[PDB]
Parts: C-alpha cells; structure tokens; sequence
C-alpha cells in the first residue's frame, strides 16, 4: 500500500500484526524487524474545488482544500477546509459564490466573506402603540415553475447493439 | 388485536346543540426535516485507492464517475436551497425590545438567550441536546447559529409585528391586541381575549413550560430527525463496507490480484472489482436521489408551514396543529425545524336547546353572527365558539321572510333597542 | 430569471449527451466496437467480450432510465404544485400568506412559458405606515366599547376607529362598536365619548 | 442450492440493502394509511334514528 508511517499510541496485543478502524481499513501495523507499533495515516488526501468566476470576466482562480488544514498543503482558514487565492474581507455581502460553514466568495480579484442575512431592523414595539399603513403599492411578482419534461424514448436494441 | 380508540357516540337530536364555555390554550410541536448531509464522493479514490493501474482501467469507463459525481453535487446545492427556503423567509433581521414583557406572555423558552454563547433559546438548545476512503461529508452553507438568527429575527417579528412583517413592512402592535386579531381569525369576538388576558397568557406559559418538559422527558420525540441522521450515517457505512467484498474474485485487495496472477486473469479481477464496487457506488447514490426527494418535500412542506403558520393565522384544519390555529413559533433543529403551534381548543362545552330562527311578529329572524341557544325558560344569540348568551334584538338579528317557510322555528320575542328612546 | 425552465431543458440535454458517450467505454473489453470483436475472435470469447460490452451499455441505460424517474418525480411535484396555484391563485383568492406572491395576494394571471408556467401574481402591499396611539377597548358610561371591524387609534388627542389595513379614521360610534362588560376588567381601556347617531 | 449462497455472500451486503429498503417501504405503507385514516382518537357512532 502507500502511507504517512507514524508512531502509534494503540498498544497492540503480542500476536497481531496489522490494524483496522470502524471502516475495515488497515490503519495499524507492526514492523516485521522491530517489534514497534506504526499508523499508517493514509496520504493527505483532500478535494480540491475551484472557486472561479466567468472566463468572460476573468481568469483568476481560488482553490479550496476540503478537510485540509492551511499548514498542511492570501490563505484562509475555513471550517471546510483551506482557502488559497482568495482574502478574507470583514465586510458582510450577500452571498455569491458559496464556500461553505458561513463562507461564501465573491469577484470584485477574488474575496471571501460572511454572507449576511439581512438588513438589520429594529422594530419599534411598545405596549400602546400600533402602525397603521396609510398607503399601498399595487405589486406583481414573478413565480416560474416546470411544468413538463422532454419525453424521451429509446430504442434499447439499437442503443445496446447498433447494427 | 389493536384498539382503534375509545367509543364516543354523540348525543345528536334535532333541536339540541353543544356550546363551549371555556378554552384551553394548546401548544404542540411538529418537527418536520430540512436537510441532509451533504455528501461528496472521490470516484477513483473509493474504487481504486492508490493504484495507478486500477485508475488506468477505470478510465476505460467514460463518465460514470462524472454522473455519480454531478448527482452527489445536485444533492448537496439541493439541501443548501432546502435549508435557504425554510429559514430564509425575512430579508430583514428583526429584533425584540429589551423589555421583554408583552402583556403577561413569556417567551423566554423560545428566544434567544444571551447567557449562552451558541445565542439559541432553551427549547432550541434542548433539540441540538437530544439530536446526536474517498468519502467527505460537507458542511452545510448555514451554520447552527445563522440559522438560530433567522429563527429569531422570525420571533421578533411575529412576536412584536403579528402577520404585518410577512405581507410587507414590519407594523408594530402590542401583543394582547394581536391575540385578539387572532382571536377573531377563529371567530371568537375580542372581548373574550381582553376579558381573559391573564387566563390566556398563564394558560400559553403553562403550555410552552409543558412543551419543553415534554421534549426533555421523551427520547423518541426527535425521532423524525435522529433517523435522517441514521440513515446517512448508515448508508455511508455500508457504502464503506461494500469494499470489503470480494464480488467473486481472489481477494478483495487489488495487491493481491497484481502479485498473485498474471496480466490476463488480472485485468478480469480488476474489472470485477471495480464494477462491484461502481455497482455498490450507483447503488449509494439512487438511495441518495430517493431520500433527498423525500427531504426536498419535507422541506417544501416546512416551508409551507413557515409561511402559512408563522407568518400568517392559517384556516387550514390540521395544518398548524390540533385545534383552531392561532400562531406559530420556529425553533431550529439538527437537520430540521420545529414548530410550536399554538391554537385554541374549546372545552367544558355545555347542551343548550337551539333554534334555526325566532319567530316575532309574523317575521323570522336569523342570527347576523351568532346561534340561538335556550337554557330553558330564556332564548339568547350568542357566538358560535363560546358561551356568551346575549339578549335576542334587531341589531344582532337580520329578518328574511315570514315564519311559515322556516323548519322548526320557535315563538319568542324581538327587543327593539330604539323603542325606549322614543318611549320616554 | 428563467432558470429553472433552462435548468430543466440541459438536464434532459445533458442526460442524453452522456448516454450517447457512454457507447465510447469499452467496459472491460477489448474494444467498444461490437463488429470489430465480431471480426477477431472466435465466437467463445467474442460471445463474452459482447457480454462485457452488453453488460456496461445495459447498465448506463438502467442508470439513465433511474433519473429520468426521479426527475419525472420531481417535475410531476412541481406540476402538482403549479396545478395548485393556478387553482387557487388563478380561479380564486387565497388567503394562504405566501402561496400566491410576497404581500396580500389579490389576483394571478397564468403565462405559458418553454416546459412550464409563469404566474403574474399582484398583490397589495402596505406602505407609508405611520404612528398611533392605540387601545383595547373605550371606556364610556360604564360600559367597555370594542370595535366591530376595525381598531382604535389616536393621533394625540382625539380617538378614532379605522380598519387595519388602511389608514381611515372615523368618529367612535354605537355604529361600528360592540358593548360588553364594564370598564374594570380590560386591561388599558382608555376613557373617551362615544357618539350616538 | 447451497454452492450458490456461497458464491453469493461473496458479493456482501446487497441482499440485507434490499430487503432493509423493502422493510421501509412495508412500513411506510403502513404509516400512510395510519396518516390518511386514523385522524381521530374517538369512535363517532351515529344515533340510532
Ligand atoms: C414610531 O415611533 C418609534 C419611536 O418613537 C420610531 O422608532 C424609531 O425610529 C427612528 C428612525 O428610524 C430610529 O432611529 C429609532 O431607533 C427608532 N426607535 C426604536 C425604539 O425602534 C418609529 O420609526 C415610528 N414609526 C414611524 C412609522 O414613524
Ligand atoms: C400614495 O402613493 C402614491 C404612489 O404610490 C402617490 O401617488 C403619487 O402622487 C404624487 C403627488 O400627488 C405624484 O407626483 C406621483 O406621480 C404619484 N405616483 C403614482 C404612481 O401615481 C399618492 O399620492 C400617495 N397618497 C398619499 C395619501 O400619500
Ligand atoms: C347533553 O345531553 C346528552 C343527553 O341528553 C348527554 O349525553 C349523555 O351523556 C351521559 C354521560 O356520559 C351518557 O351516560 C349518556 O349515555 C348520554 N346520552 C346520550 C343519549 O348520548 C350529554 O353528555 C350532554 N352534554 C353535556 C356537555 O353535558
Ligand atoms: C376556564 O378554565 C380555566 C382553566 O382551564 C379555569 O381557571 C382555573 O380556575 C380554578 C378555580 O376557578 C383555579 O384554581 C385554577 O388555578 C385556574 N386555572 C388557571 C390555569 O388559571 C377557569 O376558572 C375556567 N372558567 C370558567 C368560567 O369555567
Ligand atoms: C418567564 O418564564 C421563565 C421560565 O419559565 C421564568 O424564569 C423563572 O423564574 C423563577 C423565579 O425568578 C425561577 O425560580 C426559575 O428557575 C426561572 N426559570 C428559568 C428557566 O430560568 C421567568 O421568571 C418568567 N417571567 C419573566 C418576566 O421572564
Ligand atoms: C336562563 O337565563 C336567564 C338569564 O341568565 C335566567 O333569568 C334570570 O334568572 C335568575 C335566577 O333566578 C333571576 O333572578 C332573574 O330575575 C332572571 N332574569 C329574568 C330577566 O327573568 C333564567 O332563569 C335561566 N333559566 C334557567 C332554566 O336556568
Ligand atoms: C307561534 O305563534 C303562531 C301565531 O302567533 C301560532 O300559530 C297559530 O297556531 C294556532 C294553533 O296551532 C292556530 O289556531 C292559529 O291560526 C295560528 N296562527 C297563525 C298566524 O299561524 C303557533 O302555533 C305558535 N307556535 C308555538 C310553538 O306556540
Ligand atoms: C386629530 O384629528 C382630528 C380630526 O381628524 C383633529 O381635529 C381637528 O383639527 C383641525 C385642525 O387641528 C381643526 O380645524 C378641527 O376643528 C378639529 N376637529 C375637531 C372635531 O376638533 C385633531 O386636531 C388632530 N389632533 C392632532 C394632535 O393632530
Ligand atoms: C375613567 O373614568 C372612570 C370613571 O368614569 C374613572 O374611575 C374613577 O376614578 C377615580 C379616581 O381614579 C376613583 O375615585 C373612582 O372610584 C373611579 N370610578 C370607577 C367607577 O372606577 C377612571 O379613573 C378614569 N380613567 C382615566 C385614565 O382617566
Ligand atoms: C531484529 O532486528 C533489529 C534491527 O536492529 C534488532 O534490533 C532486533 O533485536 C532484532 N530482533 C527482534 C526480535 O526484534
Ligand atoms: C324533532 O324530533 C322530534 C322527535 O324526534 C319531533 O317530535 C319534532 O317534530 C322534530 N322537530 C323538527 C323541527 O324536526
Ligand atoms: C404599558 O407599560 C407601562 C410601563 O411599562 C405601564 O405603565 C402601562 O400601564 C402599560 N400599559 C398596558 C396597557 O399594559
């Protein structure tokens, strides 16, 4: 197999050799010459999503590590992993490209922030005091919703075969 | 053999009918999921691992990676929009006044509490309480405490705002006049709610203190959302597990397959092994599909509720809750919402002989918003939803006809309240 | 604004793209032509090389077959729904809060549109809203005064009675008020005349 | 055929995955018509005239 060899805490029984986790993965094993006990940690495996906008607009790029901590790989620690390329702005925005756990990504070169979820409001309450309108606004709003699909049918013989 | 319920047969007769004279202010929950976890997984890490061999033949393939890939994709922006449709009902972040006094009614198990750090209420942090290899699980675009948020600036408008805050700008209204608005969406005349203000708010406080001890005292009342958790967390171990399956070769293990047999048996070993697995990876992933389809409704509904229950006082029967609605509070929960309905149940109901109308003066004349009710000796008009008998006059009735056409119409008389007027 | 239509049409677009590329996948075989494997083995293994090529195609056909009936389930909820909205929105008035647009929906007028429906739903929204000094009940002779329809307001001095969606103040009256009870029971009734016509 | 059961347990957790989905669907079904029927707690008899 291919591994990160590390000193391991688990004090393994005399008579095994090798070690699985909940996931029936081999994790421990002990070296045949010396009779220590090694993790092996699988290589840093992450996946690597690329936050970009258009290629109309540019071609600037910011990369996300899922799962992966910045010391290990314009750097920014999220709770999804590492985000490399883009900087962190305390400004709140509404969220247009999202990252995850809160964070979402913008171009303006490329920032991430906080999305925010709304405008503040304090309303005005109080025990004797009520808010009567005393104008309206005629609104029409659009709602679009599928309806049907493309009907499809397939010749399963000349899929499967041809000629 | 299971017991369908108690027998209950209903005194009807023709001329009798049953009026409530006391209300029980009901608080229950409904939990409804949202979300799932989000699931992404490596195609050529959990089918091949390491092997460059193995990813040279899985190549062979063509796009299943991309298909299970892109649908695992859909799956997870889905939860995030289930999850935005939900909560993110209000575009404004409303508020509740530092003096949290709203005319006798407490509302300190459902808002936020500023002792804790996570700023969720106690009901809230009692639900977060009770809920517990080329695979990643993502986290979810809102976190625990944006969602907390919406649920509160949720509360704070429809605590310090009624319904004005969904159908526009944010109108303030005290809370006991807002009982009563709601208290005539059911049909039950305001004074009853003014008259009874301290009843009803010690009956809503009781309620919602009863709520929480029930959802602290019974393991199985977040089981709606716990198995939404299980069966993730299931299906990703089986998923897992499918690796350790041989699928009719030597080993499971494709080092095995390189060092023990030669190129032409071994490319058939692979091959198995990795349609076994791409096999087990489909699998995984209808499953997936189907569930989200089921979440995606759950929310779809939660949603429903969210605007139809909180936002609004819904018509519905059943909808918000066993009884006559009256209003709704949003708590968020692991994967999910819970909704406290409040509504209004009548109760110690009392028989009275009814007419359909009374006949005066050769004219029959009908109730304009009440029924006829008789103690016995007297004839009263009173509302339909509580006992309030008032005395039968031209103001409260309307007069359609003679008393000849009408079906079981009683003699009795009509007060005219202009006739001591022009008397004296 | 069209996204879901157009969401809708490259899925079924896209779909069918990756079932005609998966004909180009070999699945195991020696080729993922079936005549070439015709033209060079003997009918032994050519038969279980077409099997390998049988097997991979049956498969992508079965998996595309599966989405198209989630996504058919899918479509037909959202079909259902837009069923329900053009009944209720369309053929009536729903007092359902946020069924039929964002406001108090007053009417929708349906469009048809590529695979779907576009409804025009106009609504009423309050605006311009103001300040009053308002009250649960108004005190006169003795006897607690509530309104029929609508709610007390004051604009410092003198009390009216207006709707609640509308800012419309008219005098309190025996008219559009309600007697019951006295004045020692409501909490914060407020003392004022009541017009007799 | 007994040759073909351990042939079979070779492939893993496949069966128990179908028969925990079929599983689901019984009781599902049962939940449904317990949702669409049993919306009351009391037996209404209707009088006898
Ligand atoms: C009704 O009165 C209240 C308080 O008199 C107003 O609320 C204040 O509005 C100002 C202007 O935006 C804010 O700066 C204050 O912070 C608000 N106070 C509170 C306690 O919220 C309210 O705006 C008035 N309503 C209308 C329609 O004018
Ligand atoms: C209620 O709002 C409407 C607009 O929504 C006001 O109508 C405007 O009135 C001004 C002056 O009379 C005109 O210059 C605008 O062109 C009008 N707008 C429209 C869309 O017609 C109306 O005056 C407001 N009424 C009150 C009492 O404030
Ligand atoms: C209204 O009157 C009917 C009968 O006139 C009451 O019905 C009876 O209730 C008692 C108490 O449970 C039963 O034992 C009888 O068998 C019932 N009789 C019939 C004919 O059903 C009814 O309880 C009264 N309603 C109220 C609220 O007191
Ligand atoms: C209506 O019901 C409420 C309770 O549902 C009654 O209130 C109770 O009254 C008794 C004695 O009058 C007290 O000991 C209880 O503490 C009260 N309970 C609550 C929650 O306040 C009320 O009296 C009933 N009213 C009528 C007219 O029957
Ligand atoms: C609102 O309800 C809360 C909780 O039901 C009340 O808080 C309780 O107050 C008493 C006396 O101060 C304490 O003995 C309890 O331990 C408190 N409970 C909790 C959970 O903190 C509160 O007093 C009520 N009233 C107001 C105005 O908030
Ligand atoms: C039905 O209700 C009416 C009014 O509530 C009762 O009439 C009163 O009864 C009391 C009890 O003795 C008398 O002191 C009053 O003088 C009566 N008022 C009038 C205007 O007559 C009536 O007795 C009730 N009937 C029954 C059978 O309970
Ligand atoms: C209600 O009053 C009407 C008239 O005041 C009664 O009708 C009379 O009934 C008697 C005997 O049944 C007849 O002889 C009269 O000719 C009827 N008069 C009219 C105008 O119809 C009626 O019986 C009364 N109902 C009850 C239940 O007492
Ligand atoms: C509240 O409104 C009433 C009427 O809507 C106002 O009363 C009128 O005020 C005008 C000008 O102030 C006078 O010319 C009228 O004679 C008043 N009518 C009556 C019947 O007195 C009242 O002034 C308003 N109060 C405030 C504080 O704006
Ligand atoms: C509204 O009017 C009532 C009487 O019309 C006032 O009630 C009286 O108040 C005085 C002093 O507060 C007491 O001595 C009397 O015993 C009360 N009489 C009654 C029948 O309650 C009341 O205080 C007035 N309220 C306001 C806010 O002015
Ligand atoms: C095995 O070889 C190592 C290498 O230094 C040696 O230290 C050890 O004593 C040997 N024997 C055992 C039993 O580990
Ligand atoms: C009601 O029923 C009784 C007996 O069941 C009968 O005598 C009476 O006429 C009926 N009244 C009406 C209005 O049907
Ligand atoms: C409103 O609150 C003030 C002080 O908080 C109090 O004096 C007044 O009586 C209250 N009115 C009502 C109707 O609750």
């Amino acid at each position: 197999g291919t591994g990160v060899l590390t000193e391991s805490n688990k004090k393994f029984l005399p008579f095994q050799q090798f070690g699985r986790d909940i996931a029936d993965t081999t994790d421990a094993v002990r070296d045949p010459q010396t009779l220590e006990i090694l993790d092996i940690t699988p290589c840093s495996f992450g996946g690597v999503s690329v936050i970009t906008p258009g290629t109309n607009t540019s071609n600037q790029v910011a990369v996300l590590y899922q799962g992966v901590n910045c010391t290990e790989v314009n750097v920014f620690q999220t709770r999804a992993g590492c985000l490399i390329g883009a900087e962190y702005v305390n400004n709140s925005y509404e969220c247009d490209i999202p990252i995850g756990a809160g964070i979402c990504a913008s171009y303006q070169s490329i920032i991430a922030y906080t999305m925010s979820l709304g405008a503040e409001n304090s309303v005005a309450y109080s025990n004797n005091s009520i808010a009567i309108p005393t104008n309206f606004t005629i609104s029409v709003t659009t709602e679009i919703l599928p309806v049907s699909m493309t009907k499809t049918s397939v010749d399963c013989t000349m899929y499967i075969c041809g000629d | 053999t299971m017991s369908l319920g108690a027998e209950n047969s209903v005194a009807y007769s023709n001329n009798s009918i049953a009026i409530p004279t006391n209300f029980t202010i009901s608080v229950t929950t409904e939990i409804l999921p949202v979300s799932m976890t989000k699931t992404s997984v490596d195609c050529t890490m959990y089918i091949c691992g390491d092997s460059t061999e193995c990813s040279n033949l899985l190549l062979q393939y063509g796009s299943f990676c991309t298909q299970l890939k892109r649908a695992l994709t859909g799956i997870a922006v889905e939860q995030d929009k289930n999850t935005q449709e939900v909560f993110a009902q209000v575009k404004q972040i409303y508020k509740t006044p530092p003096i949290k006094y709203f005319g006798g009614f407490n509302f300190s198990q459902i808002l936020p509490d500023p002792s804790k750090p996570s700023k969720r209420s106690p009901i809230e942090d009692l639900l977060f309480n009770k809920v517990t290899k080329g695979l990643t699980v993502l986290p979810p675009l809102l976190t625990d405490e944006m969602i907390a948020q919406y649920t509160s600036a949720l509360l704070a408008g429809t605590i310090t705002s009624g319904w004005t805050f969904g159908a526009g700008p944010a109108l303030q209204i005290p809370f006991p006049m807002q009982m009563a608005y709601r208290f005539n969406g059911i049909g039950v005349t305001q004074n009853v709610l003014y008259e009874n203000q301290k009843l009803i708010a010690n009956q809503f406080n009781s309620a919602i203190g009863k709520i929480q001890d029930s959802l602290s005292s019974t393991p199985s009342a977040l089981g709606k959302l716990q198995d939404v958790v299980n069966h993730n967390a299931q299906a990703l171990n089986t998923l897992v597990k499918q690796l350790s399956s041989k699928f009719g070769a030597i080993s499971s293990v494709l080092n095995d397959i390189f060092s023990r047999l030669d190129p032409p048996e071994a490319e058939v070993q692979i091959d198995r092994l990795i349609t076994g697995r791409l096999q087990s990876l489909q699998t995984y992933v209808t499953q997936q599909l189907i569930r989200a389809a089921e979440i995606r409704a759950s929310a779809n509904l939660a949603a429903t509720k969210m605007s139809e229950c909180v936002l609004g006082q819904s018509k519905r029967v059943d909808f918000c809750g066993k009884g006559y609605h009256l209003m709704s509070f949003p708590q968020s929960a692991p994967h999910g919402v819970v909704f406290l309905h409040v509504t209004y149940v009548p109760a110690q109901e009392k028989n009275f002989t009814t007419a359909p109308a009374i006949c005066h003066d050769g004219k029959a004349h009908f109730p304009r918003e009440g029924v006829f009710v008789s103690n016995g000796t007297h004839w009263f008009v009173t509302q339909r939803n509580f006992y309030e008998p008032q005395i039968i006059t031209t103001d409260n009735t309307f007069v359609s006809g003679n008393c000849d056409v009408v079906i079981g119409i009683v003699n009795n008389t009509v007060y005219d309240p202009l006739q001591p007027e022009l008397d004296s």
